């Protein structure tokens, strides 16, 4: 016989978590490159798997039992912030710390109700942020200082209006012509919801208005018109009985231009020339300010009403589209130097685009100039209320029934040339779409499904494919709550399941990588997630519900960095703080009074610039140099710079005389943990795991000195692979037995492994043994490369491994070599 | 060569390079080493009557044995096999001069039901020679140490690798080393030449 | 660890008792000198797996012993005693040091402390 | 490091004496046991801090004590006996990924060595 | 390591033995307290080098002493007593060894076991 | 040659080439050198009563032997095998001339329980011939050295390589080498012709 053990290397984990229903598709590469359980282990494009770094505790926000949300905001590339929105308030954050102002956070009072904040849709343009909501007036947010912020309303000058009232019977009569004027209508049309708007009144015609015959005698006050423009004379050149009009037709839309050179014309013996002040060109908007009845409203006139409404009364009135009853914009975006607002409550399937350049106006002119305002209405089939505009290759509109594309055909954007086309019928939820490459990720309507969107030179139309096909179990009986895209360290999409569970993507379309990963935190739930710039690393910010002290608190969270050349710099605790003290700012130390001794030797320590005080006596100071370190106790104060220190171990020879690159004191009692009051927090001191101690009173005592301590909630991370099976003549039915495992860790320490039996318990885990040189006092170092570890074996039919790490250390699995021996069938 | 040394030798014989360095640490090798090297010792001691593992103790009388056997003796606690049963009268000091097996008494092994094994014999106040549960590894010779390690590797290979053919080849090896050690222990000792014929002795006394 | 000094128990057969739970760690079940003195004072040693079964061994919190396997429960006069006589011999290797588990050093320190405990107990007698 | 090898200091009674330097290292104040043998015989273990005092544990130097704190008769034939006593325990826990520090392991051995010292000293009384 | 309980040897003399093997590990010749017992029943502590020589020390297999360096062989009726007594001390520092040497801690732990072992040997005589 | 030389050429004969001086203390080959070099040296010493590794010392009496053996002595800690046990009188100077082994005293290997191995005997003031644990590489002849090399390389092949064929070929070479070593060791040293027939010696003396 002598059939040796066999190895079945799995190069990648890019498949991510594989749904239980998918476990019978061995004929696909996903089965070969996926994992059945990947808790707290973010895949990596390259196909690795690294335990998620811990969430650093920033602070609690307010209103423990109220809703909250985060959005990303920027002040150009000068700085980035994180707005926090709750019940009728607003705060700011940066660098995982509150925006301090007088020892208190900066708050901007808001009107949004707590339940409605999640439906807020936002955009950004340089130093201006815009928030819209169907039930709230839009409020543009602008920043004037880090300690001074202002949230103003959106002033829609000549705001969008419905089509003119073709109902001829109803008419409106205005008492005055300029300034404070009282209106009157022949029907009950006005409402007390129009308290502040911008209505429009256009003259029926120029009845009771004199024409503009070429050469005529006029009076000091006239009201003549030429074409759609009513001018008023203000002066005459010669005598009142000797002045005529002239040939220069009035063409100005403002001013008082003449129409004759105040002189004779051959032999007409008149003096010619007449002033012509411009007046109402047919219409004038009235900004309503008061309500009296359904037939009586009062407002101020922006320009000037023609006298026809004063005397005859016009019928061509256009009520403003946006008010407090028909609704407000439900979504917004920018496009071709125009602001686009959409989804009013009364008129959902419509978007209004401002004129080119004037982001806060919606004027429309009679000649229909190209750069006037825009108004469209997507109808097609089914309800198609617009929810998301995104410029990808054109303005795209994602609606509840379809995914429209808006386009200018091929000439230009104008009220006449603007068109709209359908790209499919799948819908989209209210969740803000995400932007990745030349593709747009958008939640499919009704949640539970994630669809991407991009162009396709197969159908000449923006279309996409499902991303939840391989991990539907993670989302099917759940609904997505939020999103984010931390493209820089790893193209990961963080989203929240409405259960409080956080899931991650590893989306990279160019390399066909879609990896899912279920995450979790101890005694906690996730609420909202957003990412900002944060230097050179996209740092997500999350709202985490917790049950600290029998109360449902809400903390601010942000995912730490995976950058650490030494294990002591790692961070794998949820809502954990750091007590690092590796200060090297002009304070470089050197131990003197002898070299390379064995404690009890009266060794001298010196500092470059003070950095020592008599109160610091009895406190232990570490001195670093490269990787090596040493510990010495302060015994006496010789000077503010020079002191005597007693070693605790032999100072390593390569750490003598030469000036240590960095140093720092060590603490034993740690405070400021009231936010984790009464938790079984885990500790990590200088790359060494410390016994858990329950936070009592907000202080944690350590069993030894420690330069760097990371303290917080423990993290449970699990990997468990698919059962061994193959196509054709399968081996799934065959009995299997795994005896050893080659893992190929890289920059990792502390891997546990076992067999994935049904009765699996934490007590049978076998953990790796790595301590070869590892000098006294030095923590166990990082390990990179293949390591072969054996496990207790059984003869189950699952044939699945199980890798767990419950302690705060780095773990990174690049592959798996399960030492497998085949058995027999049933 | 201690417990740990023997198990490390055996583990490095199967093919695995890792040294267990203990008997109680948490790993498959440690529990395997413990749970097996106990039984491998217990059995390989019984395979042959090794000279270095020979004891001599007076048996403890219980009472009248079953039919035909005049006594029943409590089988020694730390015993693995009984070879010779005798009394001081059947074994006077210096009797090893004569190779004759006159000091071989009618003895049989049997059980009782209440407790452990029994030694049945007729001579009263009889001593015994037996292979004992050896505990000190410094008592062992190299060849037997290698036999121990080889047998242990054969016994623990299958959970460690899952290769039955590897168990077969280790069994063949362990048989070779066991035979070599048995032959050498035979050669490590000279009793005397065999006695003369029965008729000659019954004529001219030894 | 070994947080307590307790290493010996002395139980007396009440007549209807078979549960004799002890309160110290045990490395391996084979290491338990279960003594029984009869109703005269003579010392008798019983064999594990013939007249008792220990359970819960290996656990840090003591364990339990199911003396006796058969027969009546221990009566008065006779006494059952529990001793943790730890083997007094180093059996952990460190010189080769393939991978160096810390747990082995902690474990062997525990063995040393248990040896010292048992010793202390038998030293108190003389 | 425990090189002194001794764990006992003795004194007699003559009065006019309040200092007794001990020749060994300790760790905490409770490690010291002092008795009071009566003039004609007997023994009497004292109550440590309540009646006598210390001069700081540790120091690897062999500090002293102070007694009588009250009036100072040593009661003629009465004698003293300074003894180092530690509960026979081991509490240091080493985790597999935990920290190895020379001080804690050396402290453990030290503990073991002074337990050996107590065992030897109490044995020598036999 | 030390898997052997024995640390004491007893060699009745016959007037021909010049070698006296001992089967246990010792680090230094300062061990092996040898007492020559004459027929009269006395005990006399021998002196290393002056009267006997310690060879083969260090190996786990044990060693032997050539006795006597000067005089007639150990006469009939006399008796020596090999007794490996390792002194009560923790000499081996660990705070100041720099690089990790597993042999150092292994040897110290062996030494602790041997001291507890000679304590056991003295306790058996009680 | 030295121990460092022996493992250097052995690792050369396992398949590696780089020297142990370039392997430092920390190396799998280094631990294998230490462990199996010592164990295999012990076994190779024991397999044969090699001439170059003999010594003769006077045994040390422990006490009255067990039933039928007039004395029990101690096993020389520097001995792996006893060949002959004898007194000074039974082997006077010049007695090696007659190859007839009249110098062979009743003896047997046993143990006590309180100490190490024991050599049971009847003759009083009896010396022994034994094989010692040779440690100096200067001592062993080149054939023995090469056999040790082959044995060490064979015995550490599997942990080093996991290759069954390598161990097979190395074991074949080791068996051949040790057989050649025994043959050459026998061929060195001529004693004398065998003695005459027993009855002839009884009639015409010797």
């Amino acid at each position: 016989n002598y059939q040796p053990a066999s190895s079945y290397i799995q190069p990648s984990f890019a498949g991510g978590e594989l749904a239980p229903s998918l476990q019978g598709r061995v004929d696909l590469a996903r089965y070969a490159i996926s994992l059945k359980t990947c808790r707290n282990f973010v895949v990596q494009p390259y196909g690795g798997a690294s335990n998620r770094p811990g969430f650093r505790f920033n602070t609690a926000c307010k209103y423990k039992n109220y809703a909250t949300r985060l959005i990303p905001f920027s002040f150009n590339t000068e700085q980035t912030y994180v707005i926090e929105i709750g019940h009728q308030y607003m705060r700011f954050h940066r660098d995982g710390a509150p925006v301090l102002d007088g020892g208190e956070p900066v708050e901007v009072a808001t009107s949004w109700h707590r339940d409605d904040i999640f439906e807020i849709k936002y955009v950004q343009s340089a130093d201006v942020l815009t928030l819209v909501h169907p039930d709230y007036k839009p409020r543009q947010l602008k920043r004037y200082s880090e300690t001074d912020w202002v949230l103003d309303f959106f002033d829609n000058e000549f705001g969008p209006l419905q089509d003119q009232n073709v109902d001829e019977s109803i008419t409106i009569i205005s008492n005055g012509v300029v300034d404070l004027v009282e209106l009157t209508a022949s029907e009950a049309i006005f409402s007390e919801a129009m308290v502040g708007t911008t209505i429009k009144l256009q003259q029926v015609s120029s009845g009771e208005v004199a024409a503009w015959q070429n050469r005529s005698a006029v009076e000091q006050g006239d009201l003549a018109y030429v074409d759609e423009r009513t001018y008023k004379a203000t002066s005459l050149s010669g005598g009142v009985d000797n002045t005529l009009t002239g040939d220069n037709t009035p063409a100005h839309t403002e001013g008082e231009q003449w129409d004759g050179p105040r002189t004779t014309i051959q032999g007409v013996t008149e003096t010619l020339g007449v002033k012509w002040a411009y007046l109402h060109s047919g219409f004038g908007y009235v900004r309503i300010t008061e309500h009296r009845d359904d037939t009586h409203i009062v407002g101020r006139v922006i320009g000037r009403l023609p006298e026809e409404i004063r005397t005859e009364g016009t019928y061509r009135w256009s009520f403003a589209a946006w008010d407090s009853d028909r609704g407000y914009p439900g979504t917004a975006s920018y496009y071709q130097q125009r602001l686009v607002f959409a989804n009013s409550r009364a008129e959902p399937q419509a978007f209004w685009m401002s004129e080119t350049g004037i982001f806060n106006g919606f004027k429309v002119s009679f000649p229909i100039e190209a750069d006037d305002a825009i108004t469209f209405t997507l109808a097609s089939r089914q309800v198609n209320e617009i929810r998301h505009l995104i410029p990808l290759g054109s303005l795209l509109a994602l609606t509840s029934g379809a995914e429209w594309m808006i386009s200018d055909n091929d000439q230009g954007l104008a009220p006449d040339t603007v068109s709209a086309d359908v790209q499919g019928y799948r819908g989209a939820s209210d969740v803000t779409p995400l932007l990745i490459g030349s593709s747009a990720l958008y939640v499919q309507a009704r949640g539970t499904v994630i669809r991407d969107l991009a162009y396709s030179f197969e159908l000449d139309g923006y279309t996409g494919d499902d991303l939840t096909i391989f991990s539907n179990h993670l989302l099917k009986d759940y609904t997505i709550k939020d999103w984010a895209y931390a493209q820089e360290p790893d193209s990961v999409v963080w989203l929240v399941r409405s259960d409080g569970a956080l899931l991650s993507m590893t989306y990279q379309r160019e390399q066909q990588v879609v990896a899912w990963a279920r995450h979790d935190t101890v005694d906690g739930e996730f609420e909202s997630v957003a990412v900002i710039a944060e230097g050179s690393r996209d740092v997500p910010y999350a709202i985490v519900k917790r049950q600290v002290g029998g109360e449902t608190v809400r903390y601010i969270e942000y995912l730490d960095s995976r950058r650490f050349s030494h294990v002591e710099d790692f961070f794998c605790v949820d809502s954990g703080l750091t007590y690092d003290g590796r200060s090297s700012t002009g304070a470089l130390l050197t131990i003197g009074g002898g070299t390379n001794w064995t404690t009890d030797e009266d060794l001298t320590l010196t500092a470059s610039a003070s950095s020592f005080s008599p109160s610091d006596v009895g406190r232990r100071v570490r001195v670093y140099t490269g990787d090596k370190f040493a510990d010495v106790d302060v015994d006496a104060y010789v000077s503010a710079t020079s002191v005597a220190v007693s070693a605790v171990r032999i100072v390593p020879e390569e750490l003598r005389g030469v000036q240590g690159d960095r140093w720092g004191f060590m603490a034993k009692t740690l405070t400021g943990l009231d936010h984790l009051e009464g938790k079984t927090v885990s500790i990590l001191a200088d790359g060494n795991v410390h016994a858990p101690e329950v936070v009592t009173g907000g202080q944690v005592t350590l069993d030894y000195s420690a330069a760097v301590v990371h303290v917080g909630l423990p993290i449970e991370s699990d990997i468990e692979t698919l059962p061994i099976s193959s196509s054709g003549a399968t081996v799934r039915d065959s009995h299997k037995a795994i005896v050893g495992v080659g893992i190929q860790l890289e920059k990792s320490r502390g891997v546990f492994a076992a067999r994935s039996r049904r009765d699996f318990t934490s007590s049978d885990l076998i953990e790796l043994k790595q301590r070869d040189a590892e000098d006294w006092g030095e923590a166990t170092g990082l390990e990179t490369g293949l390591v072969e570890l054996g496990i207790p074996t059984s003869w189950d039919k699952d044939g699945s491994l199980f890798i767990r790490q419950s302690d705060p250390l780095p773990l990174t699995i690049l592959s798996i070599i399960p030492r497998v021996v085949m058995g027999g069938k049933g | 060569p201690s417990k740990v040394d023997i198990c490390n030798r055996a583990l490095s014989n199967t093919g695995t390079d890792i040294t267990i360095a203990s008997l109680t640490e948490k790993s498959k090798e440690a529990r395997l080493c413990q749970q097996w090297y106990d039984a491998t010792l217990a059995s390989l001691l019984r395979t042959y009557q090794w000279a270095f593992a020979q004891r001599r103790v007076t048996l403890a009388l219980i009472g009248v044995g079953p039919a035909g056997w005049r006594h029943k003796y409590r089988y020694p606690t730390d015993a693995i096999t009984i070879h010779d049963v005798f009394t001081a009268d059947t074994y006077p000091d210096g009797a090893s001069e004569f190779t004759d097996g006159r000091y071989r008494q009618i003895f049989q092994i049997a059980s009782d039901g209440e407790g452990g094994r029994l030694v049945l014999a007729n001579c009263e106040d009889a001593m015994c020679r037996y292979t004992s549960d050896i505990e000190d590894p410094n008592l062992m010779p190299p060849d037997f140490s290698t036999a121990l390690e080889m047998m242990l590797a054969k016994n623990i290979a299958m959970p460690m690798t899952g290769n039955p053919g590897l168990m077969t080849v280790l069994a063949q090896q362990a048989a070779s080393l066991v035979s070599d050690a048995i032959a050498r222990d035979q050669n490590e000792g000279y009793r005397n030449p065999l006695p003369y014929a029965s008729w000659t002795r019954a004529n001219i006394g030894d | 660890t070994v947080p307590t000094n307790d290493n010996r128990e002395q139980y007396a057969g009440n007549g209807a008792t078979t549960v004799f739970p002890y309160a110290f760690r045990i490395f391996e079940s084979s290491d338990l000198e279960v003594y029984l003195t009869d109703e005269d004072g003579d010392q008798a040693l019983l064999i594990e797996g013939t007249d008792y079964t220990v359970s819960g061994a290996g656990d840090e919190e003591g364990g339990e012993i199911t003396f006796p396997v058969s027969g009546d429960p221990l009566d008065d006069g006779e006494t059952l005693t529990i001793l943790r006589v730890i083997d007094i011999t180093q059996e952990t290797d460190l010189k080769n040091q393939g991978a160096y588990y810390p747990e082995v050093v902690e474990d062997e320190f525990d063995r040393s402390r248990m040896i010292d405990q048992q010793q202390q107990e038998q030293l108190d007698r003389a």
